[PDB]
Order: structure tokens, then C-alpha cells, then sequence
């Protein structure tokens, strides 16, 4: 993907992750299991609604077509409507398609983007209390609590509190 | 062995795709489609109006009143008309209804005309107004008729065909749509026996209008087994503007005529059912029923329709793309 | 404490917004308006050209020379022309002047006409010039008078309205502008009284124009006390082409014609009551002068000169400059 | 943003940063300031004059309204020069709103890029010899004065001449 | 010690891209999608070849100026070539009414067949024979007329009488077909001509009326004729049929063609050759797989989109950074 | 470049490297050379090539002048085909003028984003068995087999397998 996250360094999506775009995948002893992050979700349902809306409001317009008729003696008239209204049926037509195809790519790049800026956003809290795998994954070097981990995804993780301890295994 | 916390996204059951410059057949989580390319194959009423249907008879067999478009006779308000393409009943003595094009653009539309008798009968002094009936112009009841609007007016048995004269005076708010024609005939003989000897000329006028005419005698191919024609006209009457009529013979006298009342206006050619429903957009080819942007229907429609494309499918990707496990 | 660098951006007091695909309403460092929507309520001169003012006159006033109109009789030159809504000074002999609009479009375009007397009286042979002045075409001075470009010839204390003919042959380089008539009376007494008795014609031909017509006779509505019309009729004749007019009656005759430029520059009628200053324009639209650098613009479709694109938008500002996140005084 | 700097892992702008759009803030024993970042400012600075310049000169074609009038007998002919004229009018405002939003959304996307990538130049350059403070800022793990902070600010940082001083600081505390 | 390190491709390529933010951009590679090279001829198109008119105008061949032999009979053509100098065209002055619609009814056609409408036999005791004018000479003759046409005058005795003709289409094909009327210059030849009285020409089919007497005036001198002719056209739908009634000045149809009906009409002076094109533009043959072109808007056959830019390159290599040395 | 790695913190092209767009060079006691990664390189081929295709197809209507002649009095309906036929072709060229140059914009960004997902593909890998040399370049603090840089190439590397040894040399210098 062009940030690389999805279908990049992120292999795959998860069916599991039901309730949100982007979020967290926590493996612990107490158990496992997906969550979304709730606010870069929300700004980007916000961003592409208003997209999507900005792109039904800009085409609201409409060109219309007209059946009048034409006379045996209004053969460049009555072409001159029909090139007219094909014409801009042409234009309006690849407007449309265009359109489509270029938002599309770059939606799918918005979702690229916003994956890997929440990785990042994870990185940087744990930065060496934790192992950088491939995949999006981190490995703690200490033992991550369900508050850790509920902490992590708050943006509220306690670097110095885990500092010690995770450099003694990370060491060992 | 130690603890993991992973950064993902989405995945779902969904088989839906979209396009891409780069990329075609993507699946994609959540997407739209913008486009519509369903439709009732019927017509309806718009702003809770019916339309009118023109049955079995064209704009010109009911506007002129053919004697079997008495069903369409006398007062009408429509949302758009419907012009069936078999309806057999027009013009029913042969002749050419001049700037036709033009005319049908004005009548549609439109959205009422209320006809009224713009000349009564006695108008004109001196002459016949109860003959001019023709076999080409039957109506289902009697052979020989003819259009409702118009008077063929036609010589005295005794004596010559007058000056007739005739004036009205648009007192109304509303402009009046009128007809009135010119009788070619056949032969001589014809022109003698219908209307006197000499030259005959027939003058209308209005403060902004003039027209001049006389008979141009001669035999073309029968048509509903006539070699005469007649040539009609129509024009429109504005408010506060007075016609003038003037003829030496030959004319075929305007008789009713429509105030008409005038936003976007259709006249759908087509054969499909006006059925009791309502709607918001009407389509030559059916209504629309729809909240999408885009419709790959018809580029010919009266109400809020959607725009016009020629593609198949226009959807929007808004979710991610899919990647289950 | 520890030494510090940090990696940020700019932030100013803008309180500047634009639009994006994402989000409305994001305030920017720095943005351009791209549509203006300012105008100057008034008509100005374009290449140096002052428009012509119509004042109290139509354009079919002006050019078949209605009495009323002799402030615009002499030659004329102009950019554009403005014709005033409610001007009353047009057609003062009631008629129709055929193919108008296509005359309205040969007169834009437009750029000077030369007036030239194309058909002297003594022409017409055997009828009487001096007679055609009717109560409804009043000039402000004269209570019966006629247009000046039109000669309304009559019968003369004669029986007999002569066949009478005229020639004039272009050897001029320029188009001529030029215009005739033919008169319906409403009686057969007034046609007896003003032009000969029988059958009547207005025939006129070019190397490539033929007109042949004759008199529709009938009342008409009263338009200026006139039941009677007159069918007026414009036509170009072309450098080195010839013109023979022949007519047994009812023949309003050319008098005055014009020498006519075209123009490189695109040709401009505007009806506007708006005023007309001593001042210089380089876009000129029909609701005002637009004095601009912007690319686009919402004040009218209609214009002569170079102006900027017109659009239905209300603002159409790019932004140049970053969100603007500026910290928080208090 | 996309690229996550601007309104993001950076939250504020600086009001005192007056010569530039992207650039330094830094402190140390000697004093405290603010310095744009010249050559990522001019880049942009030119990048987006092209995109207007571009924007301009494309859209500087006209459409041609006519005031000719049309009579009674042309009513299909004179709606079609209205539909015509009106029909160029409804694409013209189309491409022009939808490329400003378009534009708009880019533009703040590429000012959001030069920040990540400044950003992430200096991140490169200091090493551990940094320690990452949140909103962009580093703490210097050794005591870095003007021509140090010169030395990031202009891409030649001497990660070997301060490696050892900021290992001892780092094991410290 | 060891290294890796991460790159992208140069290669020698000197070719650029401007992009919104930047112009003069080097790419390794790139596709230029616009046309801007053609041959300056014009080419056969479906392997037809296209009609060329020579020294004549369309109203030279389509009426039969004499000097327009060449060109004489059935054409088929792909697009017609109508050279700027043509000087045969109408021969004897007067106008081709309806022109610009003969012009786009004849350039909608691909074939034309010439056939004998209307026999010299069909006007009983009128001269069939004499009807000739020094205003159109063929090549060998001082004084000629249309091959398509019968310039009829009254017999030596002589009285002009009514003279009537039809022809009923009886085909599958529309009947291209032309008439006149001629207006002498002055009442003396008028009478030499044609007899005495009022005259008129008279035509009508199912569909079409038309009537005209003559309008008698000098007009300037266009090849030595101040007379005039007004020369008319028609289309007979299949299935129609055409009467026609005169008693003086008709120029009568003689030969007409069935019609077989994008086609296009270039008036340019370039050479036909013996070559094959798909695309055919009024400047020339485009032999391109290019999208765009900038060659022509008019032209004939499948050819690129036409716009006004000098080139459209489309990056599809990376920026371009070679090593120096 | 906006990800910044093209014309950026990665100075140059190599010319070298003939069979790809995107790719590696190694410097090892067995051998040096340049290689393509060839999915990488595939994906944007065959993503840049579907664009080139699309905008073709897009763009393959054609709006058709004509030929018709006008009257001395029908200037208006003349100046209308004129008008309208203009407009189009106003229109037409906007469009594919416009497009270009935006497309051109977006498609060397998409260039550089793939380069710099590559490079950020091996950073994470290495860790701290290795260091940033510039210009996205890495120095092994370990022996690195010719098995070694295909493992760093293809995803495989094993950061466990060579720790100990690059631990030992990082800081031993
Ligand atoms: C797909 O998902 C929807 C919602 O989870 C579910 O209702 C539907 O049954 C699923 N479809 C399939 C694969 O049948
Ligand atoms: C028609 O009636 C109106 C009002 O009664 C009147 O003003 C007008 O003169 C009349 N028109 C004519 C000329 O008869
Ligand atoms: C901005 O927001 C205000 C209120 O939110 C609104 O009136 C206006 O239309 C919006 N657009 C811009 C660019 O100001
Ligand atoms: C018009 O003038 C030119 C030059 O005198 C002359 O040759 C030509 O014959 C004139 N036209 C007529 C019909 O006399």
C-alpha cells in the first residue's frame, strides 16, 4: 500500500476487529483479543463522509437533455443539439469515472496512512520496554497488564514505570 | 513467550470492489455506489399531477381537435404529456401545419390551456358555416366532420362569398393559443363551386403579427382520398392584443382556441403505462425512485432526477481494502 | 535542566478558512482568493473606445433613423453598445422589421458606420417625394415627419404611379448597411389614394439577393394611430456588388444608408440602464467594469475584453500555507 | 493529518517561528530561539507558487455568453444556446470547487510531509544521543551549545564526538 | 564493514514531465500520449475512396453544370473533397435555396444514383429542345444547360399550355431532386418565352407543397444575364409520389438521384493518393496509436481526442537522478 | 520528494541497477552488487501501467467539429456551433492538461513512498545489529554471508542469530 502498512509490513486485516477501521491486537497472560481505536476511527468515518458528500454536492447539477423535434430543413440544427448534448453527456460521463477512480486510490492510501501513523503513535510510548517485530506486533519486555495495555491504546503508558524491569530482560 | 500488543485494521466477509487508477477489482470493506440503473417501467404523477395522455391521437389530432379526439376536447392541466407512437389520429385533411417544430415546444409546455370559442359562428355575415365537413375528417359517430377549432366557412347558395371580417380582443391575463388555415383546392371547379370567382386572399393581423395568404390551386396526391390540402397556421395571442381577421374566401376560420397557461416542461413519446402511482423524478423510460447521485437511465426526464451517465457503476470506496485471514 | 531541540511549523494570527475533500472550515496560514465578486456599476471604455448610448433610442430607432433619434444620426463609432430597457424611440410607424435579431447580431459586431445619402429623390422618376410624413413618426421639433434613412414615396397629383427605378453600385471596399419598406395600407381606398390603381410590386436584386413583394391590404389593430403597417427590411450589399430597386407602388424607398467596419474584437450589445463614464476598462461585463487580477469570477457570463472565468461559486480560495494551530494565549 | 506531524504527534504551531513555514525551536545553556528551516521552507515555498501558477494558467480559458436575441418562432434554438451556455457554466464551476477541495486537501498534506521528514532528518542524525521528549522535541543526552545546535540544524551532527559523553549521562539517571 | 543499502533506478534518459509543483522534471521512463504528425494527404477510408469535385462545387455537380461532365452518373464516396478554386458551380445567376441544408444532406449520404425522373415526353406541347443559355457553356458548346434539368419553353405556334408530371417513387431509397423557376428579366422576354397571363409553378407530394409564378425585374449582370433562376430541392421519401403542374417559366426535374444516406465534407486543397487510412482529418491522415491529437477537431474515421496542447507526457518512471562521472 | 527518500535522504539514482525500480546494493567480503527487489518493483509497474491504461480509456470519446456552413442570416446559429465546438474543446484540453500534470505529482510520490517503505522494511529488521551509515545506507556490526543480506532482503533475517557478535564490535570501537 503506499504507507506500507496495509497489505505491506500488516499482512493481513482482521475479521476480529469488528467494531472500528484501525486498533490493537493484545496478547497476555490473562488473555487475548482485538479493539478498535476508536478516535482515529471516527475522524476518518468523519473524513470520508465528507468526501463522499462533498462529491454528491459538486455533482448535483444536471445537464438536461431536451426532445424537441427538427424539421427536413433542420438537419445542422437538430445535430448541432444532439453533438451538444452528447457532448457534455461525454464530459460529465468521464467526470464521474475519473473521479471514482482517483478517490478511490487515494482512500485507500488515507486508510494506509492512518494504520501506520497509530503504529508509530504505539512505537514511540514503548519505545524500548518493547520489541519491534515485522508486523505492526510489539513484544513487551516486561509483563503487560490489562490497565498496560488499556494504557498503551489511551496513550497513557508509563515509560519509567516498566523501564528497570524490561531492561533486565531485554539484557538477560 | 512475552507479552504483545499489534497495530491492524479491518477485515469483513465483503466481496463488494471498487477501481482504482492503480488498481482494478478491489475488495473493499465498506463502499458506495453512487449510480442507479433501476426504474418502474411506467409513468406517474409528478407533484401529485397526472399526466396527459394523448391516447389515439397526436399533439396535432388534439390541439386542431379531430373530430375523434373528442375525448381530449375542452379544458386539460398535465405534469408532462405522454404522445403514444401509433396514435393514427392528426391531421386528418391533408395539408402541413407550418412551424410544427415550434409549435410543439410551445404546447409542451405548458401545464394548462382552457379552450374557449374565440369566434362564434355568427362572425361571419354572409356566408355558410354549416357545410365545411369533409369524408376525410369522419368522426367515430358521422362520416364526414371536421376539426373542432376551426370553421370551414364555405359560399352561400345564393351569391357571392364577402368580405367576412372578425375581431377579438384579448381582454384576459392569459395568452391565447389559436389555429386557423388556408384551403388549396384541387381544381378550379372546386374554387368556384366552394368560394365565388375572382382573387382570393385571406389577412390576419395583430399589433405585433401579419399574415397574407391566397389559394394556390392545383392537384397533389390524394391523401384520406384528397388532392386539395390545406395549409394551417397557429400563433398566440398576447395579453391585451386584439386580432383582426379578413377574407376574401378560402379561409378556414379560427373557431376555439386555448388560454394557455405556463419551469420544466417533457412530452415523453412512449408506449409505457400511466398507472395510479406518484413520483419525484419521471423518466422517458420509467420513474426513478432513488437516493443515489447518478443514473445510467435516461438523459430525458421531468422532477429531480438524478444526473445522466453512461457507466454501469460508479462506487465509491469508504472503507479499507479487505485482506481477511 | 537538559538542552532541547524541537522540530516544528509556522503559526500567525489567520483566522482565514478554506475547504478541503476531508474537512470544511480549516483555518490556514497563508491562502489565495481565487473568484472575484467586486464590479464597478457602470459602463466604461474598452480599447480606448467609448460605447454608444442608445439614450432614448432602440436599435431600430437608431439605424432606420427615427426622427426622434437625430442625436445619432451623424457617424459613429464604438466598442460596444448600450441599449437603455425602457428607450421609447423605435419603430414610430408601426410594422414589423423582418429578420431583426439577425440584424441586432450584424450590428454588434459592430465596430463604426459611415451615414451617406445612398438614393438621392431625384431617383424616383414621376412620383412625389416630399409627401410621406405621417403624425405617428413625430421628430421633436415637426408633429408629422418619417425616419430619416426612408423615403415614403407617393402617388403625385397624376393618376398614375409610373414604374420607377434606382441603381447604386458599391465600388467602396466596405459593406453596406442598408434598409426599405413596403406599405400595407388598410383600405383599398387609401392604396387608390397614395399609389396607383392595379396590381402593385417592391422588387430589388443583387448579383446574389432577389426580393420580390406586393401589398398585403387589410386593418390592423391601431398601433400609433395606425391601422395600416409597414414590413421594413435590412439587407448587406457587399463591396462591388450592385443594387436595382424597381417598384410599381408602395414602396418605401432606401435614402440614407451606412458604410459598415466589422471588427476583429468580439461585438457587444448590452441592455442596461447602467450609466456610461469617462473612465478605461479592459473587462467590461454587462452588469459592470471588473478590474481584476483573479482567475475566476461570479459577477456575469456576458462581457467584452479579457476578463476572468465565470462561475457559479461564491468563494474559491486555495490554500498555500499549513493548518494553523497557534498556541493558546489566555 | 496524514502524515501524522501537523495537529498530531507535534499538537501546536509556533506564533515566534516568523521566517519560515517548518524549522527549530531550540534551548540550551547559551539562550533559547526559534529558526526556520530554509531550504525544506523554499522548497515548499516554490513547490506550491508552481501549483498555483499551474492552476492559473490552466484555467485561463473563457466561455463565451452572447447576448443575441431570439424571436417568438425560435424558442428551440434559443434554449438551446441557454442550455449551451448554462451547460459550460455547471462543468466550469464544477472543476474549479472540486479541484480547490482536491488542492486543498494535498497542499496540507505535503506542508504535513516536510514537518515528518524534518522531523525525521533530525531523529536520524542524534541517535541516542537524544532522548525523545513527546511533541517533536528531543532532550540532548550531552550539552549541545549554538554550533552544536547549528551542526543539527544544518545536517552535519557529530554523533561520535558527543557518543561518549551521552553514554554516561544516559546510564546515570 | 559490511553494507546494504536501499535505491532506486537511473538511467540515462534526458526526457522530462512537468508536474503541479514542479516543471522540467527528468524521469527514467515515460509515455507521450498526444499526436502531433500527419500525412498531408487524403487517403482511402474503409478502402473507399473519397470523391473529389475538381473544378467543381457541390451545386456545379449535384445540379449538372455542363462543365461538370466529369462527374456525371452514380458516386459512392467514403468523404467528399470539394477543392477552395472550384469555379463550376451555378452558371446561369440566382439562388440555390436552402443551401447549407442541401450541403449537409448530400455530405450525410455515401452514395448517389442517377437516374431519368422526369422525360423530356412528360410535358405535353411545350419545347423540350431549345432550352439552352451562353451563361452555361460546357466545354465544347457556347451554350448549354444542366444535365439534370429542362429549361422548357413554349413551341413556335405558339401558346404556352398546362403542363402536368408525376413520378411515384415506387423504390426502397429517398429521390434527391431539383426544380426551378425562371424570372425574365423583362416583361417582353417573358412573353417570347412563355405566353400570355399569370403563370405559375406548382408542386406537391403526400407530404410537401410548393407554388411559385415568376417575380419579372433586371438584376445586375452576372454572366451577361440580368434575368434570374430560383432553384429549389426536394427529397421524395420512398413511397411518395410527386406531381407537377405548371403553365409557364418551370425549370423542369429531368434527372435525379436515389440517395443512399458519418460522412463529411473538406474543402481543402491537399492531393488524394492512392492510400489507406483509418483516420482522416481535414489537414490530413493521422497513423498514430496515440490518445490525443492536435492536428484537427474535423475529420472522418476513428482518430485521437483533438486538443490545443503541444504535448501530453505521462510519467511512468521514477525521477531521475543518475550518478555524475 | 514528499516521503523524502528519492532526490532526498537517498542523494542519487544508480544507473547500475538496470533490472528494476526499486532495489538493494550490498557490500560483503564475498562480493558487491546492485539487485531489483522484484515484487516492489512488479506492483508498481503493473499499478502504473493499469494508470496509463485507464486514463487512456478514460479519455478514448471524441467530441466531432463539423463541417456546416452558415448563412449571411443565420450569424447566430454559426457563432453558436462555434461557440459550443470551442467550448468543448476547452474543456477537453483542460481536462487532459490539468490531469498530467497532477498525475505526474502523485506518480513520482508513489515512486518515492515505495522506495522509502523498502528502506523502513530493512531499518526494522537490522535494529541496532547494524548502523545508519546516510543516504540509506547500513553497516552489519556482524559478518554479513552473501545468505545473510538475501535473509535481510526477502524478511528473514535473524536478529537473535548475529546479537551477540554485534554487541561485541559496536562498542568495542
Ligand atoms: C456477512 O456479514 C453479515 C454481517 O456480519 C452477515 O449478516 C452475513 O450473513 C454474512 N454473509 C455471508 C457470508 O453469508
Ligand atoms: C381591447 O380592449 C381593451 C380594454 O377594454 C382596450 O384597452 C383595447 O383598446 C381594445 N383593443 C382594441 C384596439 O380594440
Ligand atoms: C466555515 O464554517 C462556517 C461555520 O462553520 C460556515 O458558515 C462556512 O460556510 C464554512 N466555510 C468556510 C470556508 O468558511
Ligand atoms: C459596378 O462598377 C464597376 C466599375 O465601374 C463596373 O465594372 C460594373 O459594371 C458595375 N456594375 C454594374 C452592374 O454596372
Amino acid at each position: 500500500g503506499i504507507f506500507g502498512a496495509i497489505a505491506g509490513f500488516i499482512e493481513g486485516g482482521w475479521t476480529g476487529m469488528i467494531d472500528g477501521w484501525y486498533g490493537y491486537h493484545h496478547e497476555n497472560s490473562q488473555g487475548s483479543g482485538y479493539a478498535a481505536d476508536r478516535e482515529s476511527t471516527q475522524k476518518a468515518i468523519d473524513g470520508i463522509t465528507n468526501k463522499v458528500n462533498s462529491i454528491i454536492n459538486k455533482m448535483n447539477t444536471q445537464f438536461e437533455a431536451v426532445d424537441h423535434e427538427f424539421s427536413n430543413l433542420e438537419r445542422r440544427i437538430g445535430n448541432l443539439n444532439k453533438r451538444m448534448e452528447d457532448g457534455f453527456l461525454d464530459v460529465w460521463t468521464y467526470n464521474a469515472e475519473l473521479l471514482v477512480l482517483l478517490e478511490n486510490e487515494r482512500t485507500l492510501d488515507l486508510h494506509d496512512a492512518n494504520v501506520k501513523n497509530l503504529y508509530e503513535k504505539v512505537k514511540s510510548q514503548l519505545r524500548d520496554n518493547a520489541n519491534d517485530l515485522g508486523n505492526g506486533c510489539f513484544e513487551f519486555w516486561h509483563k503487560c497488564d490489562n490497565e498496560c495495555m488499556e494504557s498503551v491504546k489511551n496513550g497513557t503508558y508509563d515509560y519509567p514505570k516498566y523501564q528497570k524491569e524490561s531492561k533486565l530482560n531485554r539484557q538477560g | 513467550p512475552g507479552d504483545k500488543i499489534c497495530i491492524g485494521y479491518h477485515a469483513n466477509n465483503s466481496t463488494t470492489q471498487v477501481d482504482t487508477l492503480l488498481e482494478k477489482n478491489v475488495t473493499v470493506t465498506h463502499s458506495v455506489e453512487l449510480l442507479e440503473n433501476q426504474k418502474e417501467k411506467r409513468f406517474c404523477k409528478i407533484m401529485n399531477k397526472a399526466p396527459l395522455d394523448l391516447k389515439d391521437c397526436t399533439i396535432e389530432g388534439w390541439i386542431l381537435g379531430n373530430p375523434k379526439c373528442d375525448l381530449l376536447l375542452g379544458d386539460q392541466s398535465w405534469s408532462y404529456i405522454v404522445e403514444r407512437p401509433n396514435a393514427q389520429n392528426g391531421i386528418c385533411y391533408p395539408g402541413v401545419l407550418n412551424e410544427l417544430e415550434e409549435l410543439k415546444a410551445f404546447i409542451g409546455s405548458g401545464e394548462r390551456v382552457e379552450r374557449f370559442e374565440m369566434f362564434p359562428k355568427s362572425t361571419w355575415a354572409g356566408v355558410d358555416t354549416s357545410r365545411g365537413v369533409t369524408n376525410a375528417c369522419p368522426s367515430y359517430t358521422i362520416d364526414s366532420s371536421f376539426y373542432r377549432n376551426l370553421v370551414w366557412i364555405v359560399k352561400t347558395d345564393s351569391a357571392t362569398y364577402p368580405v367576412i371580417k372578425g375581431t377579438y380582443n384579448n381582454t384576459g391575463t392569459q395568452p391565447i393559443l389559436y389555429f386557423w388555415g388556408v384551403h388549396h383546392p384541387l381544381d378550379t371547379t372546386v374554387q368556384d363551386n366552394l368560394y365565388g370567382s375572382g382573387d382570393k386572399y385571406v389577412r390576419m393581423g395583430t399589433e405585433s403579427m401579419n399574415f397574407a395568404k391566397s389559394p394556390e390551386i392545383a392537384a397533389r396526391p390524394a391523401v384520406n382520398d384528397q388532392r386539395s390540402r390545406i395549409d394551417y397556421y397557429w400563433s398566440v395571442l398576447r395579453p391585451g392584443e386584439t386580432l383582426n381577421v379578413e377574407s376574401n374566401g378560402n379561409l378556414i376560420a379560427p373557431w376555439y382556441a386555448y388560454k394557455f397557461v405556463s419551469k420544466k416542461g417533457a412530452v415523453f413519446k412512449s408506449d409505457l403505462p400511466i398507472e395510479n402511482c406518484d413520483a419525484t423524478c419521471q423518466t422517458i423510460t420509467g420513474v426513478l425512485r432513488t437516493n443515489k447521485t447518478f443514473q445510467n437511465v435516461s438523459p430525458l426526464w421531468i422532477g429531480e432526477c438524478p444526473k445522466y451517465v453512461k457507466s454501469e457503476s460508479l462506487r465509491l470506496a469508504t472503507g479499507l481494502r479487505n485482506v481477511p485471514q
